[PDB]
């Protein structure tokens, strides 16, 4: 089994387009996702609230969507709960919120996307691992 | 060493108990006699450092058996005085637990384990205050089984749906 | 009665161990 | 002499059938009374709510246990590291209730068996020996308050603390498992191989010693008449013996110095024990067993079980069932 | 928790104007005095019997940083050395006491499986503290949770009303950085997958200040055995024809 | 007969839906837009007589009362059931992951 | 005046209930058009006592006094709610919320242990009719809710359990499950108690009043394994009366 | 329990103070060779 | 010290063997029927 | 038959105690110097 | 407690027939000459 540009081929909006990424990028957003994230969504659960987790069915029936790269992306700049009802920057990391996350300061567009693309590969390769917890590790 | 602890209980087993005396027992016996022959040494040498003092013609005993049985049956109440049996009790003790710990194991090729103490679960099946270490320790080799299996037995094809899964709260 | 067996059984040990100590055979040099 | 002068002759006095000495007098009575209260609490002591969830355990005799099942029980959870004498509590019942016994009798017997430490070195030197045999016991020493004390320091409660009894034994390693992986770290492993290479050299010596008895004997007779005690001669050959073992391996891995051999019988497992008591008391902060959880992982990306990832399954089995009512929060973080 | 329970600077640095008074008073009696009478008899005085006192001393500073490292959060800033074990189940409690009460849990009534509260309960003397297993934790004190204690214990209406989300972060934060983690520096418990690099810099210097200490102990015993045979003048051996046993009575 | 209640309850449509009057919370993320501000709203407010009476909260924008509209097939009711309810176990039932 | 934390951590005080002076013989007025809560009823027992149970059934069985084993963790505080005015003047306190429940476990002579979940869970509690002041002769009667002293999630020490833990005794895989029913099938206990305030003690300035309770409930059933017991429990109480 | 609590600590501070004194007592003279 | 002066063997000859373990033995042949009841 | 089921162990030390008493006498005496 | 009513007189005999065996032979050695 490989890691084909299929694999790599993920939604970018709500609108059926799609995006390739590289084996760079997929290497990327595995790196950074570990760094600013995977303390409380090792994974995909979430630590700090495991009623919610990555897994794509789950982000797709977020509000809004957060199954696709542009969902994601927005998430991290302005994350809110998952009926889109509030904003919550203050209590969980995002670019809005770098000066009381730090980790968020050195986060680039480019790494937000490659942070994306990870949390919608990984379970394409991981299947119900991802999400899953220890179930099945 | 797990799936003996989590399928035939063989921390229960005596002749496993057996085992476990005679090697951490012939381990003590190994330590305390080294310590004891270099500890009750006769200056044989001018040298701080005293392995040189040696010759292995020599025909007196390098260490004084008087004084480590006077040290001994004073420390702890008994002491060895005789050197023969000494050194065949150090056979004795570690070989005779291997081979307890052998005879338990061909039992448990048959299944044949101390997995239970039924007094105990008869009372704990009608009580259900009644708890002591060994129906927690079932518990746990349940928990064992039940997530283990179905990756370390993979010809069985279990499939254990999330729901039957033993769990306690929060975990 | 398992547990004044358990207790016998433990009370001989202790019995034991007086005799062993105090009433041992005592090493001679000779 | 006056009384203090005659009193200090007779408790360092090398011709009392046990030694007394300095070191005895704080041991005596504190083993005494640890001893005293353990069979005590071991026939007779009520439930004790070890995990401080209003859960009792039983582990007396009395109380429906055998010698296999029974246990003095842990200190509740509640209490933690709190100091819980006798007159803390309310009443006996309640001191009982909250596992008290286990307090009086871990640290009465630490205590006792430190004095039991430095009473070795200290008949050693009223005897004119040399000082180490303390050292030696300094390894199960060490190991005792790896389980009874270190370990509950780390985890922040006495009630982590290794139970007296048989099955709690095995309880306290299995959850030990669950929580640091004690196989996978190479601490516990130098232990293994300490007691079991003790084992083996222990065979080892008593198999080439008693092989090289020298004649003394008829065949009617034990050869163990053919030692007497307090006799200057050496009772087996040495020069056989190593004659014997250099051959079944080769010469130079058999030792023909009797100090040399029995300095590596002292030093194998006390070494080896030193590493298993400080994995122990490492493990008690939480720098755990070697976590290869899955390390391995095919081309695509996905994890390729090894015999790590099997341990681990019966590992999370472990951890999910200990303690069923004790955890509201996802995470056991002591 | 003895001298390691020392919180706040002012008795830091207090206590170091009185150490490094005692030391210089002492150093000059030192030098301006010999040992009297009481102490000579005492002492073993030799260079291996000095070794052996300060191997001992050593031996003892060893545990007490490691628990200093382990317990204290004032001069082991957890900002700096990451959250104490007691702090991060603290953590961990006040994450879900949260999470749970703005999903509308009344958080004081809510009565866990065991009977205890769930997220609240009583010390053994009666203060309200997080329940569950950090009941054991319950002297844990930090600048994250002080703010909802009050004269009994965790104030309910401080935990209904007053929680910052500054708060908030700092829980999760901690609890998601306790001190556990393997020897290969995978972070959390002992089943977690690989994929968070980390072991508290607490772990690291709790677990090699107990195993240096453990050993210096051994070093003390060693060389303070070895120190009062040397003075005494049988570190060789026993001497054959001078064998002190053999000059003792029968034990029987 | 002894009755488990729990299992009991599995054989009504509280094993085939979210029941508004003993669902724990947590049941409220498998639909879009429930979870967290109505699903609070809903078990604090519960129990209700029929599903539609969701409809009936206090303070209730448009577009909840929508939501909730859009939803009410996914809803039941079925008589309060102590076993579910105490122990604040409709906010946490002591299941994580 | 006022204690820390720091004064108070360690010396059984939290366990304890705020005091009044002998000097707060006072009267707190009720303004019928006001609407009140209380801010703060706190409940310090300080006697359990537990119903024998008699083999006799002649003679009534007595109440008997029994040791807490479970030290200072038995007081309910920080309790709050409505304090209604009805159409007759008598009040009607309505708990809300607060640290309403203890569980507690007192032994009897001999050794037995009685759990029980002490608690004042929705109490609904009244006074006598037209109280137009709150003073020393106020008392409040009523009563409250006594769910099951384990919740549902509970496991026994052979993991069986009501909503979740096996339904049967794995450990004796075929014996007949009929006399076993009662352990296997766990069942969750909800009964009522009923309790008495005596107000001895009001400040009128302060709206603060404290006095004695005494309740009754039923203990621990152990989720349907065995009868509970009657348990009475006295003490003193506290409550700070708010208009609101 | 006052009671109890008073006379534990006076047998543990009888002992103890053997202890102490004990070893003070001309420690290292007691062997069997170099008393000086 | 001093050996005890008082000391004596004890002997039992096999005919008192015999009368002894028959008497033992017809006592308990005849008293495990009440033993038992 | 619903026996005492202490019947057994007393018929047991019953015989077993005073057997062994006169078979310890009996075998010192042969051991004596004869 | 339900134990196995075998276990008393089992336990009893371990003990009993060996110790006896041990106690025999001891009694005759110290009274050989
Ligand atoms: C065959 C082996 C047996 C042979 C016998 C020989 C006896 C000696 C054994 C030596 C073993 C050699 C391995 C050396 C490689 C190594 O260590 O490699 C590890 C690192 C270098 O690798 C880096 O190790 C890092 C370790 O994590 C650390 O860094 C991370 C990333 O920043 C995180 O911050 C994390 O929290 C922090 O712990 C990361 O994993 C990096 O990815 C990785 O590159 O070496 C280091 O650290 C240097 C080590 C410094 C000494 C450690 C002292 C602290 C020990 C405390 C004592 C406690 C008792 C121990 C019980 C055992
Ligand atoms: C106090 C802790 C403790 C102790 C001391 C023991 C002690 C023992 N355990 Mg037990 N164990 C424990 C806890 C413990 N256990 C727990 C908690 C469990 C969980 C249930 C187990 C589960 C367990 C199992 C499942 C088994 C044991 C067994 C044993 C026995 C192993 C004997 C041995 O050396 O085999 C080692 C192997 C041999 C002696 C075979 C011969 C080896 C040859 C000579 C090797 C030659 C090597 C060669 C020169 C080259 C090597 C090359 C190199 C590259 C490696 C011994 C009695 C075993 C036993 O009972 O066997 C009968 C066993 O199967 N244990
Ligand atoms: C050698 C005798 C000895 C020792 C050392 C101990 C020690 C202990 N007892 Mg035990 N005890 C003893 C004999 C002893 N007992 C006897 C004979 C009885 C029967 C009456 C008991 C009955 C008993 C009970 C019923 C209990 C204890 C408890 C305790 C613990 C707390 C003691 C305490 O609070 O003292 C405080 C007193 C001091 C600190 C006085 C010291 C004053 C000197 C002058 C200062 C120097 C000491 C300093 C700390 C440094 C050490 C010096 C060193 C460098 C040489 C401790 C493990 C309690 C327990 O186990 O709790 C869990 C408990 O409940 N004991
Ligand atoms: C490294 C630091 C150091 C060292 C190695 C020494 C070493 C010495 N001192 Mg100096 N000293 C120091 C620092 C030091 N001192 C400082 C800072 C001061 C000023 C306070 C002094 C003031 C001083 C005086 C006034 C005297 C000495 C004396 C001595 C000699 C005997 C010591 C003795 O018997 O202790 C052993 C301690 C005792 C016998 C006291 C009782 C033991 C109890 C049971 C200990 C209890 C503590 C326990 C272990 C727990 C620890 C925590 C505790 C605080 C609760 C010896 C040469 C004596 C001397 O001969 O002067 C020439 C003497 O009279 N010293
Ligand atoms: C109230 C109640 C009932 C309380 C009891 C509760 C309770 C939990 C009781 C414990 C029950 C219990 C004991 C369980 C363990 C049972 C168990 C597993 C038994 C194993 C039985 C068995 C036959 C195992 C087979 C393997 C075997 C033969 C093991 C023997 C191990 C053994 C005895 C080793 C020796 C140990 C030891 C301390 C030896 C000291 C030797 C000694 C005096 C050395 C000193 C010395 C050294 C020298 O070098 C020289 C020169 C001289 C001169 C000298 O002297
Ligand atoms: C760690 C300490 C090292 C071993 C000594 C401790 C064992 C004590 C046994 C009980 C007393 C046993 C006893 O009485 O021993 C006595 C024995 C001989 O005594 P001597 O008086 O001849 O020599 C010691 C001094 O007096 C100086 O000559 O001591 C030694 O040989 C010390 C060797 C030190 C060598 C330097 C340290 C090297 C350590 C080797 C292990 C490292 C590898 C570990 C890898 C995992
Ligand atoms: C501070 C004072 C501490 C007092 C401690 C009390 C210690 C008791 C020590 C054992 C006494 C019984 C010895 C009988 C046997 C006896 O009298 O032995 C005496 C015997 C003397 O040996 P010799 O060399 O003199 O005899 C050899 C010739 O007679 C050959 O026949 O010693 C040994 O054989 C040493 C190895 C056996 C060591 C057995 C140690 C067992 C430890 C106890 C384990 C059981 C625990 C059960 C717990 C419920
Ligand atoms: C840049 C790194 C991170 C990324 C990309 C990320 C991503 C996300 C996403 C996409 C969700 C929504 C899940 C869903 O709709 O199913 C979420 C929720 C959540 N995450 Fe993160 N996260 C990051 C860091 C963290 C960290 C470090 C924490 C722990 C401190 C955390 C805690 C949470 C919590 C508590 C929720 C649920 C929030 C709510 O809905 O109330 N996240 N995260
Ligand atoms: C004088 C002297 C001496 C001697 C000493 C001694 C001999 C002591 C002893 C001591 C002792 C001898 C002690 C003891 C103690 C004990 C204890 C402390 C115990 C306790 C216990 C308890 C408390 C219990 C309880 C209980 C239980 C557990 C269960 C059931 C119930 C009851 C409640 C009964 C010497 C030689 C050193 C020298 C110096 C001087
Ligand atoms: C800085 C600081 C502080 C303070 C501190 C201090 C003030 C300290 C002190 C300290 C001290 C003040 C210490 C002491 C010590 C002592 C010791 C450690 C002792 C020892 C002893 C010995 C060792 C002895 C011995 C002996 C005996 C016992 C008998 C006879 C013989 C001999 C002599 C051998 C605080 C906490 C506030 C805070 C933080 C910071
Ligand atoms: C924790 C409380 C304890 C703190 C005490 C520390 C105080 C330090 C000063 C103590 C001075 C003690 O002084 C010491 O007393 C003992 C007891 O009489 C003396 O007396 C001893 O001398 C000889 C030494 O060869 C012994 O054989 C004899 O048995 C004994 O009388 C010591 O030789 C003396 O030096
Ligand atoms: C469970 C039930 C157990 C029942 C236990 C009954 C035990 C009875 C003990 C009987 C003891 C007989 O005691 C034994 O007497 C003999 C002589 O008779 C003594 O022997 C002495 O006399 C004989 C004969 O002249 C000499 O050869 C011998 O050298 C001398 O020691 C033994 O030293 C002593 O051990
Ligand atoms: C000599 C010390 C004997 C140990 C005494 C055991 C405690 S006393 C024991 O306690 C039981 C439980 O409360 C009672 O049921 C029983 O009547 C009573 O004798
Ligand atoms: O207590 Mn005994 O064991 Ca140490 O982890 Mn947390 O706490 Mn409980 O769980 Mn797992
Ligand atoms: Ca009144
Ligand atoms: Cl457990
Ligand atoms: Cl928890
Ligand atoms: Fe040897």
């Amino acid at each position: 089994a490989e890691l084909t540009p299929e694999v790599l081929t993920v939604p970018l909006n709500s609108e059926g387009k799609t995006i390739t990424l590289t084996e760079k990028q997929y290497l990327e957003g595995k790196r950074l996702f570990q760094y600013a994230c995977a303390s409380c969504h090792v994974g995909g659960i979430t630590k700090t609230n495991p009623s919610l987790d990555l897994r794509t069915e789950t982000l797709a029936l977020a509000t809004p969507p957060r199954d696709n790269i542009e969902g994601l992306v927005d998430y991290m700049k302005n994350p809110t709960t998952y009926d889109g009802e509030q904003e919550i920057a203050e209590v969980h990391p995002s670019l809005r919120s770098a000066d009381i996350f730090p980790k968020m300061r050195n986060l680039t567009e480019k790494d937000l996307v490659a942070i994306a693309g990870h949390i919608l590969v990984e379970p394409k390769i991981l299947g119900d691992k991802w999400g899953g917890g220890k179930v099945y590790y | 060493l797990l799936f003996f602890q989590g399928f035939h209980n063989w921390t229960l087993n005596p002749f496993h108990m057996m085992g476990v005396a005679g090697v951490l027992g012939g381990a003590l016996l190994c330590a305390i006699h080294g310590a004891t022959v270099e500890n009750t040494l006769f200056q044989d040498g001018e040298g701080a450092s005293t392995f040189r003092a040696f010759n292995p013609t020599q025909a007196e005993e390098t260490y004084s058996m008087v004084t480590a049985n006077r040290f001994w049956s004073q420390i702890f109440g008994i002491a060895f005085s005789n050197k023969r049996w000494l050194h065949f009790f150090m056979l004795f003790v570690p070989v005779t637990g291997l081979w307890m710990s052998a005879i338990g194991v061909v039992g448990l090729a048959l299944n044949l384990r101390s997995y239970d103490f039924i007094s105990q679960e008869i009372r704990a099946a009608e009580d259900p205050e009644f708890e002591t270490f060994y129906t927690k320790n079932l518990l746990l080799n349940e928990g064992i089984r039940a997530w283990m299996a179905p990756q370390d037995q993979p010809h069985e094809n279990f499939v254990f749906p999330e729901e039957v899964l033993p769990r306690g709260n929060a975990l | 009665m398992e547990t004044i067996t358990y207790v016998f059984i433990f009370a001989c040990i202790i019995a034991l161990f007086f005799f062993a100590i105090f009433f041992r055979e005592p090493p001679r040099i000779t | 002499a006056n009384l203090w002068e005659r009193f200090c002759n007779w408790v360092t006095s090398t011709d009392n059938r046990l030694y007394v000495g300095w070191f005895g007098v704080i041991m005596i009575p504190t083993l005494l009374a640890a001893t005293i209260c353990f069979v005590i609490a071991f026939i007779a002591a009520p439930p004790v709510d070890i995990d401080g969830i209003r859960e009792p355990v039983s582990g007396s005799l009395l109380y429906g246990n055998n010698i296999i099942t029974g246990a003095v029980v842990p200190s509740s959870n509640a209490i933690g590291l709190h100091f819980y004498p006798i007159w803390e509590a309310a009443s006996l019942d309640e001191w009982l209730y909250n596992g008290g016994p286990y307090q009086l009798i871990i640290f009465h017997f630490l205590l006792g068996a430190s004095c039991y430490m430095g009473r070795q070195w200290e008949l050693s030197y009223r005897l004119g020996m040399r000082p180490w045999i303390c050292v030696a016991y300094s390894a199960p020493l060490a190991s005792a308050f790896a389980v009874f004390l270190i370990y509950p320091i780390g985890q922040g409660s006495f009630s982590d603390g290794m139970p007296l009894g048989i099955s709690g034994t095995f309880n306290f390693m299995i959850v030990f498992q669950a929580e640091h992986n004690i196989l996978m770290h190479p601490f516990h492993q130098l232990g293994v191989a300490g007691v079991f290479g003790g084992a083996l050299f222990c065979a080892m010596h008593g198999s080439l010693v008693t092989s090289s008895l020298i004649r003394e004997t008829t065949e009617t007779e034990s050869a163990n008449y053919g030692y007497k005690f307090g006799q200057e001669e050496e009772t087996y050959n040495i020069v056989a013996a190593h004659g014997y073992f250099g051959r079944l391996i080769f010469q130079y891995a058999s030792f023909n110095n009797s100090r040399s051999l029995h300095f590596f019988l002292a030093a194998w497992p006390v070494v080896g024990v030193w590493f298993a008591a400080l994995g122990i008391s490492t493990m008690a902060f939480n720098l755990n067993g070697f976590n290869f959880n899955h390390s391995v992982i095919d081309a695509k990306g996905n994890v390729i079980n090894t015999w790590a990832d099997i341990i681990n399954r019966a590992n999370l089995g472990m951890e999910v069932m200990h303690e069923r009512n004790a955890h509201n929060f996802p995470l056991d973080l002591a | 928790g003895w001298i390691v329970s020392v919180n706040n600077l002012e008795d830091v640095v207090g206590g170091h104007i009185w150490i490094g008074l005692i030391c210089i008073a002492g150093g000059i009696w030192h030098i301006l005095t010999t040992p009297f009478g009481w102490a000579r008899r005492a002492f073993i005085w030799s260079g291996e019997a000095y070794l052996s006192y300060s191997l001992g001393a050593l031996s003892m500073m060893g545990f007490i940083a490691t628990c200093f490292v382990w317990f204290n959060n004032t001069v082991y800033p957890s900002e700096f050395y990451g959250p104490t074990g007691p702090e991060a189940s603290q953590a961990q409690a006040m994450t879900f006491l949260i999470r749970d009460q703005k999903l509308g849990a009344n958080v004081g009534s809510a009565q866990g499986p065991t009977g205890l509260g769930k997220y609240l309960m009583r010390s053994p003397t009666g203060e309200i503290i997080f329940g569950g297993e950090t009941m054991r934790f319950w002297d844990f004190r930090g600048p994250w949770l002080e703010p909802l204690r009050g004269p009994n214990g965790l104030d309910l209406n401080k935990i209904k009303n007053d929680i910052q989300p500054w708060q908030e972060r700092r829980a999760a934060e901690y609890m998601t950085h306790a001190p556990l983690g393997s020897l290969n520096s995978v972070g959390g418990v002992a089943t977690e997958i690989n994929s968070v690099n980390f072991v508290s810099p607490r772990s690291w210097l709790a677990t090699s200040h107990f195993v240096l200490a453990f050993f210096f102990l051994v070093g003390h015993l060693w060389h303070a055995g070895r120190a009062r045979a040397a003075a005494a003048g049988f570190e060789k051996g026993i001497d054959r024809e001078s064998e002190p046993v053999l000059s003792m009575p029968s034990l029987d | 007969e002894l009755v488990n209640v729990v299992d009991e309850k599995l054989g009504t449509a509280y094993g085939e839906k979210i029941d508004l009057n003993n669902t724990n919370i947590a049941a409220f993320i498998q639909y879009r837009g429930l979870y967290p501000t109505l699903a609070k709203l809903i078990v604090k407010n519960a129990p209700y007589e029929s599903v539609e009476d969701v409809l009936n909260i206090p303070g209730l924008t448009e577009r909840q009362k929508q939501i909730l509209r859009e939803n009410l097939e996914h809803f039941t009711v079925t008589e309060v059931e102590t076993a579910l309810v105490e122990g604040g176990d409709r906010y946490n039932n002591g299941l994580y992951k | 005046q006022t204690l820390t934390y720091d004064d108070i951590v360690g010396t059984g005080l939290a366990n304890k209930c705020p005091t009044l002076d002998d000097t707060a013989r006072g009267a707190y007025p009720i303004d019928s058009s006001q609407t009140y809560r209380i801010a703060r009823l706190c409940l310090q027992p300080t006697t359990f006592l537990v119903k024998e149970e008699p083999k006799n059934k002649r003679q009534e069985a007595e109440f008997v006094p029994t040791k807490l084993v479970t030290r200072e963790t038995t007081s309910l505080d920080q309790i709050q709610g409505e304090l209604k005015v009805n159409s007759d003047g008598s009040l009607t306190f309505v708990e809300e919320d607060g640290i309403d429940f203890q569980p507690v476990t007192v032994q009897m002579a001999g050794g037995e242990r009685i759990p029980l979940l002490f608690t004042v869970k929705n109490l609904v509690a009244s006074t006598q009719p037209n109280v137009t002041s709150i003073t020393t002769s106020t008392d409040f009667k009523g009563e409250f809710n006594v769910p099951s002293y384990r919740t549902a999630n509970f496991l026994d020490p052979k993991g069986r359990g009501l909503a979740s833990g096996y339904d049967s005794a794995i450990a004796l895989p075929q014996a007949k499950e009929e006399e076993l029913a009662r352990a296997n099938v766990k069942r969750f206990s909800l009964t009522k108690g009923q309790i008495s305030l005596n107000v001895a003690k009001v400040d009128g300035r302060t709206g603060e009043i404290a006095g004695t309770f005494e309740s009754e409930q039923l203990s621990d059933d152990d989720m349907g394994a065995h009868e509970p017991h009657e348990v009475k429990i006295q003490g003193v109480f506290y409550a700070s009366i708010e208009p609101a | 329990m006052e009671t109890l609590k008073i006379t534990v600590y006076i047998v543990v501070t009888f002992f103890v103070l053997l202890f102490v004194f004990g070893f003070l007592s001309g420690d290292p003279a007691r062997n069997p060779k170099r008393k000086d | 010290m001093e050996p005890n002066p008082n000391r004596q063997p004890v002997e039992l000859n096999r005919t008192s063997l015999y009368l002894g373990l028959l008497l033992i033995l017809v006592l308990a042949l005849l008293f495990s029927s009440y033993f038992f009841n | 038959m619903e026996v005492n089921q202490l019947g057994l162990i007393a018929t047991a030390l019953f015989v077993l105690v005073p057997s062994v008493f006169l078979i310890i006498l009996y075998v010192q005496t042969e051991s004596q110097q004869k």
